């Protein structure tokens, strides 16, 4: 009966609030008000990278932390040399609506996507010296939000069908669809450990997947709106989600409830992307106010602001030797920040 | 029809409320661990000198 | 700098050629979003001066213009509507002939949406024909689905082609009236919607999306010299 | 991924020839082409370099002003004009493909090579001149610089090339500790400032031949002398 | 003295246009061909206007005269080039709008510091004894060779005019799809100072007449570059952008 099976989710649903307010011993901010503030921290900007003719709506760095793909809104993916500004490759894309791009863990992949429903992985070591389409993974019914490599051959995307989808890009075929998500999902950030992933929607939602297991495994709410950008803690047992509310959260995996809610009266813009520091102390997050913030993670306090942006901040993200953050904007421009 | 999504989502919340779930306290210290651990390692926190800084 | 740095800035410099020899086509190239609602008639346009994203490259006066039709997506259109705050015009075809309450309020969120407050819309009223042949049967009555049109008066600027009953040239000024009205409200000066009739059969067409283009960019050129 | 090169012979001394490298399977417009020749029963030479784009030529000191190289990106031709011909240019002229970023093998592929036969500088020693060679032994090739090759970037421009009886040479080891696509695992390289060691692992056959070590530090590239493995 | 006041008015605004583009030249908005042809016509107004000031001060008949006199007409017909090229961007941008974003910056710089040269040493070997003697260093203002300025002054301010007339119709076409004079009235002003409009009550005096030449000259001067300030650097809308964003920058950080 329906009537009877929504009355057992709601009966579910409030035995999970009861639970998550069990464990709500006390807060982040009451176990981390003794500790040192990081201070004012200043970081200006040591690189501008200038070439991309649009907008730029995705940027990742490569584990060298030397190298930065970015794609930008004009069928051009762009492959930096972050320490010498040169650019290492440029790339036409088929589509020029994209939204997101990846950059493998080994450096020998890139992958892009967006309102073309395809995500594209190009193979950047050639013996034919050019970089070419290796793979057009089609299947989501939707425009792909974000993707991530988990190695040369598996890329989990994450599309506005209200799905993600762990491929293969051997064989081209999803390998597991992780559905749940009522609204686009917007981002996915990958553990470490590469086991799990977390995935923000348009519903106010996160979601932890199970990323061999394909199910979510847990379901984080507190968001008012559209959760527009996630990010994993270094640790990888917590996580940072962004939303178009002027407000990102901390949710810990294992208490699986929000932690710390940074935000502030004088912000009224929506968060676009968010990174996390090395250590995991500090939380950039971009907004659209055209500048980043950067928070302390343990005590809710602004620790900077990495104005010089023209335009709306559409990506950021640390490097993994946390040496520099990178920032691309609307406004064209790679901001390389130390 | 619409009882199958019913139940899907019923199995799934039943799944949701029946893991192992630590404290707010625990949590939090294993956070603050894991930064204060990591401190003199992020290049963000404390200014690294233009000796070893490459931009 | 060694030889191989050298080298390596060299192919920077040669990628920076490019992306300029780039820039040169894509500065140049006018960029449109068709949006609109299945029964609408975007197949028939697209079709005409002639799954992801459909990209559409028509020419007209010596001017390239590239024509962008969303399919394969859901009703959530705020999360990707973003991607076209740069975009020159949105085409906003609706069928003039039950459901245009719907399309009417589809026209809002669009004109009214917060990433679209500088962009200028080109309102098609395809199938003009339909509604004219539609119009004189008493099978369908337009003041049945929208009250308001008994106590309405065909506007005094009106120039209805040749052959063209009252009843018809009421009733899609009607159309248009409410349309622009929807417009007009909550409208600051920064964008503009230009309506037009068309048949889904029209070479003319593109011809209206070049003189709406040219005023667009014309009137944005103005408020850069603060002339406007 | 071939170039073929033609347009060699039997030349008379002080004449004039035009050598033709055709390739086919790689984008020629994007990569830098060098010419590299080897005199017989000699060592491995660099004439010529011809940048992507034409931007910057360089010529070895021996055939400056006498040789001149140019390519055709759309016919994907890399020609070397030879004027002045002398007694002291007969070899097996070699033509290299070398692409230049950060990651980048330059030096990868080599061709075929053309027999014309004819009627500063960082100077690179090989000192084992021949080296007896076992079988499922291990073997190491000494090199040595007249000037440190680690510049300030931290990479040190050291390229070890492998020539085979009758083939031509072959990238091993480019920037001092970093193997080609294709290579085997049992090669490594290691060194500092003026001090190169090669090392081969479990020596197999198809692996004797000619090792020569080369700097890409500073023009114009000066290989070694070349030590010679043989069963 | 009069003349001083409103010409060092003139100056200070010039200087003040050219510094507040300077410093907002890292914002998109502020950095097109448009700010481009701002500045250089402000910067050759401004060593137009200076290189006038210590003029009405420098001994007459010297070396220095004559110098100054060359150097005075380089710069003034270079400032009218370089309306020549405001309104030929404006007629480019607003009339034929497509086609306006391709870079034409080498034609422009051909045309102010450029043809104004080639003008120069055409009118510095056909005409030397014209050039400073006198009673001041204004190139022969009695007559014989002031039409080596004035005639190429009069086709930038008998084209700017018409092209403004284009321009101003557009307007008013634009102004009757809805205070339409308001509009135009306004359009006007701020076409004044890029456009050389205002400098044909001065053609008034170019030979053997009154003595008003500095209580006139001084008032047109003092607009172009008070109006120049005033119309695009204040009161923008852009470049008042530009400097509220680069406030907010320096602010945060
Ligand atoms: C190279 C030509 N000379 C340049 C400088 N000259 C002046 C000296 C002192 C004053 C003064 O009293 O105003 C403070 C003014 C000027 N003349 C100007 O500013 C502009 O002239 C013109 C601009 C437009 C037209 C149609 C005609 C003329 C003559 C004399 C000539």
């Amino acid at each position: 009966e329906l009537d009877q099976l929504r009355q057992e989710a709601e009966q579910l649903k409030n035995q999970i609030r009861d639970a998550r307010k069990a464990c709500a011993d006390a807060t982040l901010s009451q176990i981390t008000n003794n500790i040192d503030p990081v201070g004012r921290i200043q970081m200006r900007t040591r690189r501008t990278l200038r070439g991309h003719l649009a907008k730029i709506y995705a940027m990742h760095w490569g584990t060298d932390s030397r190298l930065l793909v970015s794609a930008s809104q004009d069928g051009k993916l762009i492959i930096w040399d972050s320490y010498t500004t040169n650019k290492v490759h440029a790339i036409p894309l088929r589509s020029s609506w994209v939204m997101t791009c990846a950059y493998a863990p080994s450096g020998n992949y890139v992958a892009c996507g967006g309102l073309d429903n395809i995500c594209s992985i190009y193979n950047l070591k050639t013996r034919e010296g050019n970089v070419r389409v290796s793979r057009e993974l089609a299947g989501h019914t939707g425009y792909l939000s974000c993707c991530r490599f988990l190695d040369d051959n598996q890329i989990v995307t994450s599309s506005g069908d209200t799905t993600c989808a762990l491929w293969d890009i051997e064989t081209g075929q999803q390998t597991t669809t992780f559905t749940g998500h009522t609204g686009d999902v917007m981002s996915l950030s990958l553990a470490p450990d590469t086991r799990l992933f977390v995935s923000g929607a348009c519903d106010a939602s996160a979601k932890l997947w199970d990323v061999r297991e394909g199910m979510c495994r847990q379901t984080f709410t507190g968001h008012e709106s559209d959760i527009n950008a996630i990010c994993f803690f270094p640790n990888g047992n917590a996580f940072a989600t962004g939303s178009d509310d002027a407000t990102c959260r901390l949710f810990d995996l294992r208490a699986d409830q929000e932690l710390m809610t940074y935000s502030h009266d004088n912000i009224i813009c929506g968060i676009t992307s968010v990174s996390f520091s090395k250590s995991g102390r500090l939380l950039l997050a971009g907004y659209d106010d055209f500048n980043c913030n950067v928070w302390d993670a343990l005590k809710a306090d602004r620790a900077g602001v990495l104005a010089g942006h023209d335009n709306r901040v559409s990506c950021l993200g640390v490097t993994d030797d946390g040496m520099a953050v990178a920032t691309g904007s609307w406004d064209s421009f790679l901001k390389i920040w130390n | 029809a619409s009882i199958a999504q019913a139940r899907k989502l019923v199995e799934q919340l039943k799944m949701e409320a029946n893991i192992d779930r630590i404290k707010v306290s625990k949590a939090a210290a294993d956070l603050m661990a894991y930064c204060e651990a990591h401190a003199k390692e992020d290049p963000l926190l404390t200014p690294v000198p233009a000796s070893e800084n490459p931009f | 700098l060694s030889a191989e740095d050298k080298a390596a800035v060299e192919r920077s410099k040669m990628i920076e050629k490019q992306l300029q020899k780039d820039k040169q086509v894509y500065r140049a190239t006018h960029r449109l979003l068709l949006l609109g609602a299945d029964n609408s008639g975007k197949s028939t346009i697209v079709k005409q001066m002639r799954s992801g994203i459909f990209e559409t490259k028509f020419q007209v006066d010596k001017v390239n213009f590239h024509m962008f039709d969303v399919g394969a997506q859901r009703d959530e259109r705020r999360k990707w509507i973003q991607c076209f705050n740069d975009v020159t015009a949105i085409i906003f075809v609706v069928d003039s002939s039950n459901r245009l309450q719907e399309a009417l309020n589809d026209f809002k969120s669009i004109w009214n949406n917060r990433w679209l407050r500088t962009i200028s819309v080109i309102l098609f009223l395809n199938k003009q024909d339909l509604l004219a042949e539609k119009v004189l049967a008493g099978k369908s009555k337009i003041e049945d689905y929208f009250p308001e049109f008994a106590r309405y008066t065909t506007p005094e600027d009106a120039t209805p082609e040749p052959g063209e009953d009252p009843r018809v040239t009421r009733a899609k000024y009607f159309i248009r009236d409410e349309f622009l009205r929807i417009s007009t409200a909550s409208g600051d000066g920064r964008h503009y919607c230009y309506p037009h009739f068309t048949c889904s059969v029209d070479t003319e067409n593109a011809r209206r999306i070049f003189n709406d283009c040219r005023d667009i960019i014309q009137r944005m050129h103005l408020r850069q010299y603060e002339l406007l | 991924v071939q170039l073929v090169e033609s347009g060699g012979g039997l030349v008379q001394p002080g004449g004039s020839r035009k050598l033709s490298c055709s390739a086919s399977g790689f984008a020629f417009s994007s990569f830098g082409m060098h010419w590299v020749r080897q005199a017989p029963e000699k060592g491995l030479e660099w004439v010529a370099y011809i940048s992507s784009g034409s931007g910057t030529i360089y010529y070895a000191d021996t055939v400056k002003g006498r040789f001149t190289i140019s390519r055709d990106d759309p016919k994907n031709t890399l020609f070397l004009q030879m004027t002045s011909l002398r007694s002291e240019d007969t070899a097996m002229y070699y033509c290299v493909r070398s692409i230049y970023y950060y990651g980048s093998s330059p030096f990868d592929f080599w061709g075929q090579g053309t027999t014309l036969t004819v009627s500063s500088d960082i100077v690179m020693t090989q000192a084992t001149s021949s080296v007896p060679v076992t079988p499922g032994e291990s073997v190491s090739i000494s090199c040595r610089s007249s000037k440190s090759l680690l510049h300030s970037n931290g990479n040190t421009y050291l390229y070890w090339f492998l020539q085979r009886p009758g083939q031509s040479p072959q990238l091993l080891i480019y920037r001092m500790s970093n193997l080609a696509s294709g290579v085997p695992d049992r090669f490594s390289g290691s060194g500092s400032g003026t001090a190169f060691t090669l090392t081969i692992s479990r020596l197999e056959a198809e692996d004797v031949g000619v090792y020569y070590c080369m700097q890409h530090l500073e023009y114009p590239l000066t290989f070694g002398a070349g030590t010679k493995l043989e069963l | 003295s009069i003349s001083y006041v409103g010409c060092s008015l003139s100056v200070l605004c010039l200087v003040a246009t050219l510094v507040t583009f300077a410093v907002l030249s890292s914002v998109s908005t502020i950095r097109n061909q448009r700010y481009h042809i701002h500045a250089n016509l402000s910067f050759a107004v401004l060593v137009a206007q200076v290189l006038l000031l210590i003029s009405f001060r420098l001994e007459p008949g010297t070396t220095p005269c004559q110098v100054m006199a060359v150097l005075l007409h380089y710069f003034f017909l270079s400032a009218f080039a370089w309306m020549l090229v405001e309104g030929l961007h404006l007629y480019s941008m607003v009339i034929k709008v497509f086609g306006s974003e391709d870079s034409k910056h080498r034609y422009y710089y051909g045309m102010g510091w450029g043809f104004p040269l080639l003008i120069c040493i055409i009118s510095l070997s056909f005409a030397m004894d014209s050039y400073g003697t006198s009673n001041n260093c204004w190139l022969s203002l009695a007559s014989g060779a002031i039409w080596a300025f004035v005639a190429p002054a009069l086709f930038v301010i008998v084209v700017n005019i018409g092209i403004l007339i284009a321009v101003t119709r557009v307007i008013s076409q634009i102004s009757a799809d809805n205070s339409a004079f308001k509009l135009t009235a306004k359009a006007v002003a701020v076409l004044l100072p890029i456009l050389g409009t205002s400098w044909v009550f001065g053609v008034l005096a170019v030979n053997g007449c009154a003595v008003v030449f500095q209580y006139m000259f001084a008032t047109l001067n003092s607009l172009q570059g008070l109006f120049i300030f005033l119309f695009h650097c204040l009161l923008n809308s852009e470049v008042r952008a530009a400097f509220k964003h680069k406030t907010k920058v320096w602010s945060l950080t």
